[PDB]
RNA sequence: UAUGCCAGCUGGUGGAUUGCUCGGCUCAGGCGCUGAUGAAGGACGUGCCAAGCUGCGAUAAGCCAUGGGGAGCCGCACGGA
RNA sequence: GAAGGGAGGCGAAAUAGAGCAUGAAAUCAGUUGGCGAUCGAGCGACAGGGCAUACAAGGUCCCUCGACGAAUGACCGACGCGCGAGCGUCCAGUAAGACUCACGGGAAGCCGAUGUUCUGUCGUACGUUUUGAAAAACGAGCCAGGGAGUGUGUCUGCAUG
RNA sequence: GGCGCCCAAAAUGAUCGGGACUCAAAUCCACCACCGAGACCUGUCCGUACCACUCAUACUGGUAAUCGAGUAGAUUGGCGCUCUAAUUGGAUGGAAGUAGGGGUGAAAACUCCUAUGGACCGAUUAGUGACGAAAAUCCUGGCCAUAGUAGCAGCGAUAGU
């Protein structure tokens, strides 16, 4: 039983999208976010660096942390970013919230789920 | 104590009541039962007859061990409660008195309602063998009487 | 010279053919008394239901004659559950403002019992004007 | 219909319940030694009438001084004088 | 009779009159309803009758006929089999068929409900011990009130932040 | 070969459950028709699981021949009690409590009416717990049957009228 109202709306949004638009990643991300917090992702830059490719939004069904180096110009969408992750990322790419990703890409196309 | 458990029209009725009398409650219950309906005058003649040993009081409820009495009608067990009887005569003496002071014909009035109520026991203690002491109490009885014009 | 109950005492709710069907069913079927086992054998044991827990309990083991045991199977129909026997949905009411939003066509009002004569008078008249029946109406001699 | 069974009514018995709190329980802050100049404790006295409590000590519910206080008072304790 | 009782007086109230706010149960007296001196015992549950019922907080219920009509499902008649009891084919998946509704008529102790009692079906408490409890195994006379997973520290999960 | 008969004695009153039964109401061989569960079939509803829609575990629609018993135990939603806070209500035109009665809920329980009472009482949400009893030869208090019963006689002191 999530207690955070925001995480709760974000989930309702992801669903509305996956159902209305051609989403599936969004419904897949909502699925995981509905599971308990220990299962949510905690990803450091190093991993996003190792598997991300330009022109393919990285979607982390959790929170992005700041260990390691990110040089690729990638747009990372996540539930949250640590103050440092958002900073290190903005230097080479763009950090956006899933609320925005669903906004520009309700069809959830050209995306890479990273955990 | 008790309060009259039955309504009584003042213009055609006279009341009386006994309070905390230490006497057999079981006897009271029996005497009441018996005189109910009788005339105050008749009830008094009856109670004097019991006291005298000429009229037995039917013991229908608390009759354990009591021996049969021929003069008892439609029942077998009976006795002659002289103490409780003298107490009802007192009650009746009060009732008829009040009745008269009001201008009624006391004796001629019908015992509309009469009932006894055990108000409590007076604590007593009797020493027994083996170092113990058991209860030895006296029942305390209230009794209500209502005289009604015929 | 005679007593008359204030308000729309005779008003009836308008139910779909189906709600009426189920309402009539609830009323036809009814249900067991569902009192506690053996409550009638010991004064110190009250009627309130307690699941029979004894390992040998006749009722617990379902012996015919020992009384039915509480199961979801006995639940009344959803479409009617909780309706007054008249078919109205009841709405507890504490004051005049509580009458606002109430649909007198399918809902009836029951003024809390704590409410006093002064405030009932206001509530009762205002409810009639809104076409709302009061389940516990004040009777006056008119 | 007796004796009687089950439920209710009226009245008892009983004192649960609800409401009330002069007492507790706990925490916190402050303060902190008394006694041969005979303490603490106890006994016995002490009131118009006085048994208990409280106070007091043959000056005995009190005596004196300074300040406060104030039209009333004679303790708990609503009596009589 | 400084008792108690009756009458009276005060007060909103004495059913506030002295362990004197409220006044439950066990239980007692009187009394009402039902049963009752030819009849049988876990005291009831479910269904159906009798009798009983001021109002309020429930308002339904009965009878004709008609509509709908699941599973199931005929009599009669006709024909054809069987030693016989009886069966087959057609009539016919028709008439009938629980519930529900409509028309017309009716009930106001009348329908529900509550009390009690009668009838039918089932039924030797409850909790515990035990492979096995109605148990000739253990516990309680009855009622009210009281009556059993709590704290600190440490460890290990888990949900949420 | 079939049925039977002898063999064949037990302690309160004989027995196939009983009555009782003889071309049977017995036994055996065939057959005919029926009665009889909660099983199976059928209507409606409930719960649960899964599906579709959905923010929803709220509605609504759909699927279950392949869902529906349960001790110990695991898991989950809910009822009720105290006091705190926030939001918001009721009460002398009568609160709480109690008694009797009506309505709802599978149920824990919620609610209304009448009487009594005569001053306090809730709801929602988040908390807080000395939070729920039929049981422990459980505790304390009160009360009934026992029962108008036993004792009020017995002793080397029979004591009175
Ligand atoms: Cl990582
Ligand atoms: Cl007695
Ligand atoms: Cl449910
Ligand atoms: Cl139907
Ligand atoms: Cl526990
Ligand atoms: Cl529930
Ligand atoms: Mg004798
Ligand atoms: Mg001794
Ligand atoms: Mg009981
Ligand atoms: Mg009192
Ligand atoms: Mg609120
Ligand atoms: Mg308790
Ligand atoms: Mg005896
Ligand atoms: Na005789
Ligand atoms: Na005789
Ligand atoms: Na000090
Ligand atoms: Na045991
Ligand atoms: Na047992
Ligand atoms: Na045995
Ligand atoms: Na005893
Ligand atoms: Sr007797
Ligand atoms: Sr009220
Ligand atoms: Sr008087
Ligand atoms: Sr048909
Ligand atoms: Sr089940
Ligand atoms: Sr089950
Ligand atoms: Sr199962
Ligand atoms: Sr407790
Ligand atoms: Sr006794
Ligand atoms: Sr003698
Ligand atoms: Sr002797």
């Amino acid at each position: 039983s999530k207690t955070n109202p925001r995480l709760s709306s974000l989930i309702a949004d992801l669903k509305s999208a996956a159902r209305s638009s051609g989403g599936a990643v969004w419904g897949d991300v909502a699925e995981r976010l509905e599971k308990p917090r220990r299962t949510h992702a905690e990803v450091n830059l190093g991993r996003i660096e190792r598997y991300a490719q330009e022109d393919e939004t990285v979607v982390v069904p959790g929170k992005v942390l700041g260990s390691g180096v990110l040089q690729k110009d990638v747009t990372v969408a996540a539930v949250d970013f640590s103050g440092t992750a958002e900073t290190k990322i903005d230097q080479v790419g763009e950090a956006v919230s899933l609320e925005q990703a669903i906004e520009n890409n309700p069809e959830g196309s050209h995306v890479r789920v990273i955990r | 104590g008790i309060s009259y458990s039955v309504e009584a029209d003042p213009d055609t009725t006279a009341k009386a009541m006994l309070r905390e009398r230490q006497m057999s409650f079981k006897h009271s219950k029996a005497i009441a039962r018996e005189i109910k309906g009788k005339t105050a005058g008749e009830a008094v003649d009856y109670l004097e007859a019991v006291i005298e040993g000429d009229q037995p009081v039917p013991f229908k409820q608390h009759n354990s061990g009591v021996g049969h009495k021929s003069k008892v009608d439609g029942w077998d067990a009976g006795r002659y409660p002289e103490k409780a009887s003298k107490a009802f005569l007192d009650l009746l003496e009060n009732a008829v008195g009040n009745a008269d002071h009001q201008g009624f014909d006391g004796e001629a009035m019908t015992i509309k309602h009469v009932a006894a109520h055990k108000v409590g026991e007076q604590q007593g203690r009797k020493p027994r063998a083996m170092g113990r002491a058991s209860a030895w109490n006296s029942p305390q009885v209230d009794v209500e009487l209502i005289l009604e014009e015929p | 010279t005679e007593l008359q109950a204030r308000g729309l005492t005779e008003k009836t709710p308008d139910l779909s053919d189906e709600d009426a069907r189920l309402l009539t069913q609830r009323h036809r079927v009814g249900k067991p008394q569902f009192n506690r086992q053996d409550h009638h054998k010991k004064k110190r044991v009250s009627t309130s239901w307690r699941k029979p827990r004894g390992q040998l309990s006749k009722q617990r083991r379902g012996i015919k004659g020992k009384g039915d045991t509480v199961e979801a199977g006995f639940r009344s129909p959803t479409a009617v559950r909780g309706k007054h026997p008249s078919g109205f949905e009841e709405v507890r009411v504490h004051n005049v403002d509580d009458l606002e939003g109430v649909d007198g066509d399918t809902e009836a009002v029951r003024i809390a019992s704590k409410v006093g004569a002064r405030k009932r008078e206001r509530i009762e008249e205002e409810a009639e004007d809104a076409g709302i029946r009061v389940l516990n109406p004040t009777y006056v001699e008119v």
